[PDB]
């Protein structure tokens, strides 16, 4: 147990910590790191809410810090560095003003205040836009401190286009559900074979040597039952007392799985994804009949599946009638990688696609998968809000630049704590810079006149070797990534700030 | 003399561990248990029914907690830290060869006197009962971390609690199994919304199943849809091979009409607290019933008194009268989940607040200070009066205890007095945690009690001992009786234990 | 192994030990004990069994000394301290005899000349009156160092009530028996909210919501079964050759439900207290029928119910008949505190009463029941005996004086023996005024002198600080407990008085 | 600290080391309750000093002196 | 032991101060701790101390009251 003074400045060391392992993975010139556990093993990353899930937090304070990771990523999927390193900063700040006297609830109220207020110069200097060319300009930011090769240029025109495809537009809005996009990974060397498939890309391969290469023009039939045989839930026995019907016995079993094969024929479907299992001698039968069939699929897929064909997932064989067949011009196994995988194209509804990420090693292909993912889920966010900031420490200079001056508009005590959320912000332009090796305090300095001057977006340019036009190099931070990160940051520095004795 | 000296203080050390958490200026606690959870908290009865007590004495002084809570709800943190100045200041008279039955009288009388000084000073809410409950919601947000948005959440408390509120006799009566109250991370606590319905956390059976029903008939079962296997030592025999098919053909034809009996009874949605059969979820789905299952038993009872349904747990016999009613039940994403929205309850004085929050041990403290505001204005509005907070009141117990020990003369006054210098300990508590001097703003405290300023406290924000009342710090009378009630009778018990032996 | 002078100064060192662990628990500025276990835990009491009971004695001698106060509290109720005070005084006066040359046993047979002769003197000045006004005031001292709050006077009340309602009359006297008193306790705050109800309560809610929520007029059947399918003796198994009976034989078990409840119904019953368990489907037809239910009665209860409302514990459905049907005006649920229980009232035998206790804590409820019961039993024994004696050190006071007499009136060793008694006799006022911090020996003194000037009821004053009229003060003490306190600590004082060697 | 007052007192006088002793400990206490209402020590400590100051006085005030009953009076007090 | 140091110098050479040499010696070492953390480089910050004091050491001399009567020297002690 330790109380007062103890407690908070131990707790704000906790928070430090665990901010500066993820800090050095920050921007374009970010690094990563290597977690290695007991059994799986190696896992090499830069993704923020990887590197802390993975890693293993002891100190309770550290465990928050943590859950910030998890939300950012899961809430909105960019920004997991940013909200640690933020409220690693908050709270450090914070100790400050702690010493000099300041309580730690006031200082929790200038942060409501600061953020409060940050959360409306933000969405008044936000820049609006849904052109695919910006579209395409938040895809290559999200991708930069990554280990993606070069392509980014393809990936970025990958993740905009997925995104564009299933973006849906209702009352007025566009919705973009990001389940529809279907992404998976292969081995296979390339990066730039990775494949957009519009459709829904499935591994697994066909479940039986004679089934049809490729089936056109399918009537899709959704499996939630296994092709087998069945027991009934009050145990049963068999008493055989002539010889003759040890045989009469095996024949309702094969006529079991002949039926079972005739049901699926009759409602017309030609290929059949089971989320189960299917019987060897069913298997024979679906091939006699000429079915392309799936054993265990994935449930994650049936659903997928049924949405994007159009299909009702059916459990009992008895209720699968042709109204519940889904739709796909084709549905075609091929050979991707070592793997053969099942391809479902040309399904009846459009809003599904999948990325197929190729390159090689393994641990290339998981990270530029995550990298994707971020893209993918900005790139859908600022579909549908059509709002954008300035980035690489635009936006922050910004907001604490304005921040500093309403902080003088505002009480003592509020004003120090205001202050002191300012300062917090350029944590991010400073960061930034010293992964790229620059001069922080200078960038800094430099960085700070320029928004003054009203250049709202020159952030820290890494080319030009400290300050620059982020407007030109086209970096765009998302806005609701912006204001979550803010928003997580200060519910949580203020939860730790306000704990004075942990037991 | 030892067993009591070490008991004292084993209690006095529980009371000191929750003292800084009262007020505006309060602090909050960290609590890792052995598994390693961690409950980041200011709710001094959570602190206390969280902390790993040993002594019996400190364990008694926790039992204190629950029971304040029980009983009213908010001042749980007041009720431990007054029982820490009795047993502080008792300590004190014992050394004087004051005998503890002497003390416990005294005690036990200065209490009585203590919750009529209450009663007298209370005051009845009148036509202001919107602000009046409003001020009181948000005094209440004001120690917890909710402050941030206190007045969204106390407005909310006020809606929330007045909807479900039967004035009856011309007095109120608030059933809480009318306010259902859910937590879901990843939003801003700004985000907590109240919700016309019962909302339950739980998303539908089957991916079949329709999004949205609209004027539906809840069935609610609490029994699980699945095929009844007799009670006696049953087997099937099967000596033919054909029988094979007909036993399995009847076992999913007992599943196929325990749906038929919930459809043919009109049912829409099926929201169970047992399993549903993956079969049964089948036919429910193709039939187009929206249905959830293994769901709280709570919520269950929520779902029943919101829609008018009755918890059949004989499907067999589940007639139309079972039925529950709402004018639409709705899947809908709450941030990552999917949740179920019973909205447009037969029954309109159900209700359910949406505690978001960005984070889980965020948004988790967020929902218990939330539920102190609905238990506050719930209270206040059933007992009809308030009284000042900040101290004030307090203050003007021990004005008046003062007065009642020199009527009551002798030993007993002693303990009377001591009572009163207790009841102090709030002013202390509230000064300290801000940063005023106790003993400055304590006397100036008394002159203005002493002077007649009942509602005279501390404003711990400018420092001053102004009208509570007036700048809006008041609290129902309840929280205060009950909190001098527990805090007393855990001094009498301690207090008369002069030996500890296993 | 202790042989002689070793084993018994070491038994007489023993048995006053246990003596002085509860010594400070007597009267009315009495003390409290607490003993802590390793899982229930906390137990916080006045009474002296308990104390004793709970604590973990290991002491042989000690063991026996503690067998009294079980004795005591299960023989007569009230005294379980005294006895065991009284024990350790007839011990420890007997040691210094010891050291003087005087043998075990005369010693021995002068407690027993001492203690016939005192038993002679009690009931020779035992004051006899039966009258409320009196039962009341053994009530009022039975509950004195008890924490019980200010409420006494109306705990008192409560007693003489509820002894009185069950009290009988058979060939001219009076019989209580206290079995007819259900006391039981709620945690709901209040101690005054304790309700005296003219029937029997019990701890149960009715099986099924539906179930009516009052019941007047009631025909009450208790059942020792459980509404529940009964399998027969022989293993049995149940052989479906046919698809179709697997339904007729689920629905045999429905039927079977459906009948349990139309006997029920067809004795006329509207209430069934069943004292093992109801199943749902029973459930569902005793609440359309409309039945009122409740299962897993305790047996305890289910023999006062069938007592108070003169119903026949049936088990045999088959003998069921409204010959065995108890009475009742109301048999209705009502909700004291968080918990819902079950009111009998109106039973057909008016000889039935309860006291459900109210309290808050937990920790102050079971002790007020505590204190409640002593006060009951004394309360009842009064009743009995018509005879009582004066509290507060008096009647000791008195036996002492004139037991000294006797005692010169008695040979040369046993007068040491009974001068001894006489002495132990005055450890009793002696403790009253210690524990109220009065000065032990001036107030023996001054209460010897005027008990000798007649004053028999001049017991120790704590309220005009040293001696008194207990008398006015009303402090009475009940006739059968100071006996048996007085023959029990001598049969159990000679006991080890005569160990000579303990191994 | 405390056994300091002891054998000063005992070297000044030499009756009444038992006495400073036990007021050492009141005004200690004493300071004990004073010190958890926020009082500061510096407070106190001028409190208790000029408490004493007073005292002395007192003393000289309620004192007696001796007069021609000087063999009785010494032999009372011896 | 260095911060040490300066409280047996602040002494020996000055008599009066010893605390507060130690107290400001801790505070410019912490202060400095910020704008390490910034980037500022070490010597830097040994720059801006020399000038500042070398600046105050002249402020103070400019502001600095004169007067040697008992007065004062008196006021010196108190
Ligand atoms: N090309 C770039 N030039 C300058 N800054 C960039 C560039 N790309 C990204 N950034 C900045 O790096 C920060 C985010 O770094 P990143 O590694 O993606 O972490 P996070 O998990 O917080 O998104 C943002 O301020 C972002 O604008
Ligand atoms: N705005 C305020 N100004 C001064 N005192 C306040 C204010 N709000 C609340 N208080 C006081 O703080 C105490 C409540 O603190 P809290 O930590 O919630 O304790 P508890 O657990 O007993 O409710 C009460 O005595 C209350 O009147
Ligand atoms: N009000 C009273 N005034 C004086 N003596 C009392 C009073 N009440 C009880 N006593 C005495 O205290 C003794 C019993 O104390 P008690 O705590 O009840 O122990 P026990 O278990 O032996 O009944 C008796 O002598 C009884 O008369
Ligand atoms: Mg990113
Ligand atoms: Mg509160
Ligand atoms: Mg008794």
């Amino acid at each position: 147990r330790e109380q007062g003074k103890n407690a908070q400045r131990n707790n704000i060391e906790a928070a430090k910590a665990i901010a500066d392992a993820v800090r050095t993975t920050l921007g374009p010139k970010g690094m990563d790191k290597m977690l290695v556990d007991s059994i799986g093993d190696i896992i090499i990353s830069n993704d923020g809410a990887t590197i802390l899930k993975e890693m293993d937090v002891e100190h309770p304070t550290a465990k928050m810090i943590v859950e910030v990771s998890k939300a950012q990523d899961t809430a909105v999927g960019d920004g997991t560095t940013t909200a640690v390193v933020l409220s690693g900063e908050l709270l450090k700040q914070a100790e400050t003003l702690l010493d000099q006297g300041v309580h730690p609830t006031v200082i929790s109220n200038g942060y409501r205040l600061a953020v409060n207020e940050a959360r409306k110069i933000i969405d008044e200097i936000a820049e609006k836009s849904t052109d695919d060319a910006t579209l395409r300009k938040i895809a290559l930011t999200a991708l930069s401190g990554k280990n993606t090769g070069l392509s980014n240029d393809f990936l970025a025109d990958l993740v905009v286009k997925a995104v564009n495809a299933v973006a849906e537009v209702r009352d007025g809005k566009t919705i973009v559900d990001t389940a529809n996009i279907k992404v998976d990974k292969k081995n296979g060397g390339s990066v730039n074979d990775t494949q957009f498939i519009s459709g829904i890309v499935i591994d697994k391969e066909k479940v039986h040597s004679k089934m049809p290469d490729v089936v056109k023009n399918a009537k899709i039939a959704l499996i939630d039952s296994a092709l087998e045989i069945k027991k009934t839930e009050i145990e049963a026995k068999v008493q055989i007392s002539d010889p003759s019907k040890i045989q009469d016995f095996l024949n309702q079993e094969t006529n079991t799985f002949k039926q079972m094969v005739e049901k699926i024929k009759k409602s017309g479907a030609n290929v059949v994804l089971c989320q189960k299992g299917i019987d060897d001698v069913a298997q024979h039968y679906l091939a006699k009949e000429g079915i392309y069939a799936v054993r265990r699929v994935k449930k994650s897929d049936m659903e997928k599946l049924a949405k994007a064909t159009g299909a009702k997932i059916v459990t009992d064989l008895d209720d699968l009638t042709p109204s519940v067949l889904g739709e796909a011009e084709t549905v075609e196994e091929r050979k991707i990688g070592d793997d053969r995988m099942t391809f479902v194209m040309g399904c009846k509804n459009p809003k599904a696609v999948s990325i197929l990420i190729r390159g090689g090693t393994d641990h290339v292909v998981s990270e530029v998968e995550r990298a994707l993912n971020d893209a993918i889920r900005v790139v859908a966010i600022t579909k549908e809000d059509g709002k954008f900031l300035w980035g690489g420490g635009a936006v922050e200079a910004e907001l604490a630049m304005r921040l500093a001056k309403y902080a003088n508009s505002v009480g003592g005590r509020e004003q120090l704590a205001i202050e002191a959320f300012a300062k917090a912000l350029e944590i991010i332009p400073r960061t930034l810079a010293e992964n790229a090796g620059i001069d922080p305090i200078n960038t800094l300095i430099k960085l700070k006149a320029d928004d003054e001057k009203g250049r709202i977006s020159v952030g820290v340019d890494l080319d030009n070797n400290g300050v620059g036009d982020m407007k030109a190099k086209g970096v765009v931070d998302p806005l609701r990534v912006k204001t979550h990160a803010l928003e997580s940051a200060v519910e949580v520095a203020t939860m730790i700030l306000r704990i004075d004795d942990v037991i | 003399k030892d067993a009591m000296k070490e008991n004292i203080e084993a209690a006095i050390a529980i009371s000191n561990s929750v003292r800084s958490s009262l007020g505006p200026r309060g602090m909050d606690k960290m609590l890792v248990d052995s598994l390693g959870d961690i409950v980041i908290t200011n709710d001094g009865v959570t602190i206390l029914k969280e902390m790993d007590v040993e002594h019996p004495a400190a364990k008694m002084m926790v039992e204190v907690s629950k029971t304040q809570d029980s009983f009213v709800g908010d001042g749980t943190t007041t009720a431990v830290i007054i029982a820490g100045g009795l047993l502080q200041q008792a300590q004190g008279l014992i050394n004087q060869n004051v005998h503890p039955t002497v003390i416990s009288e005294g005690y036990r009388m200065a209490s009585e006197e203590a919750k009529r000084v209450i009663d007298e000073i209370s005051t009845k809410i009148g036509a202001d009962e919107k602000a009046l409950l409003l001020k009181m919601a948000q005094t209440s947000l004001n120690s917890k971390s909710a402050s941030v948005a206190k007045d969204k959440l106390a407005e909310i408390s006020y809606e929330a609690v007045k909807s479900v509120a039967e004035l009856r006799d011309g007095k109120y009566y608030v059933d809480f199994d009318n306010i259902q109250v859910v937590k879901k991370q990843g939003g801003a606590i700004d985000d907590t919304q109240l919700i016309n319905g019962i909302i339950v956390d739980k998303e539908k059976v089957h991916p079949g199943m329709p999004d949205v029903v609209k004027d539906a008939k809840i069935a609610l079962l609490d029994a699980p849809l699945e095929i009844k296997k007799p009670e006696f030592d049953t087997n099937l025999r099967i000596e033919d091979p054909s029988m094979i098919q007909k036993f399995l053909a009847q076992e999913e034809n007992m599943l196929r009409e325990m749906v038929d009996k919930i459809k043919s009874v009109g049912a829409n949605v099926v929201i169970t607290q047992k399993g549903i059969d993956d079969m049964a979820q089948h036919y429910l789905s193709r039939a187009g019933i929206y249905a959830v299952r293994r769901v709280k038993k709570s919520d269950m009872d929520k779902l029943a008194k919101a829609t008018g349904a009755s918890i059949v747990s004989t499907i067999d016999e589940i007639s139309s009268s079972d039925l529950g009613t709402a004018e639409r039940v709705e899947q809908v994403k709450v941030g990552e989940d999917y949740m179920t929205f019973v909205t447009g309850c037969k029954n309109p004085k159900a209700v359910s607040i949406l505690v978001r929050g960005e984070t889980e041990h965020v948004v988790d403290e967020m929902e218990r200070s939330i539920t102190d505001s609905l238990h506050v204005v719930a209270s206040a509005l059933e007992d009809g009066a308030y009284a000042a907070g900040g101290g004030a009141t307090a203050a003007e117990i021990a004005f008046r205890l003062r007065s009642y020990a020199q009527k009551i003369g002798g030993r007993q006054q002693l303990a009377i007095e001591k009572f009163a210098d207790a009841i102090e300990e709030i002013p202390r508590a509230l000064a300290e945690n801000a940063g005023l001097d106790p003993i400055d703003i304590l006397l100036k405290l008394r002159a203005e009690h002493a002077k007649g300023n009942k509602t005279y406290g501390i404003n711990v924000f400018t420092g001053e001992i102004e009208d509570m009342v007036k700048n809006g710090v008041i609290e129902p009378i309840r929280v205060g009786k009950q909190a001098i009630e527990s805090a007393t009778e855990a001094a009498i018990m301690i207090l008369r234990i002069d030996d500890v032996i296993a």
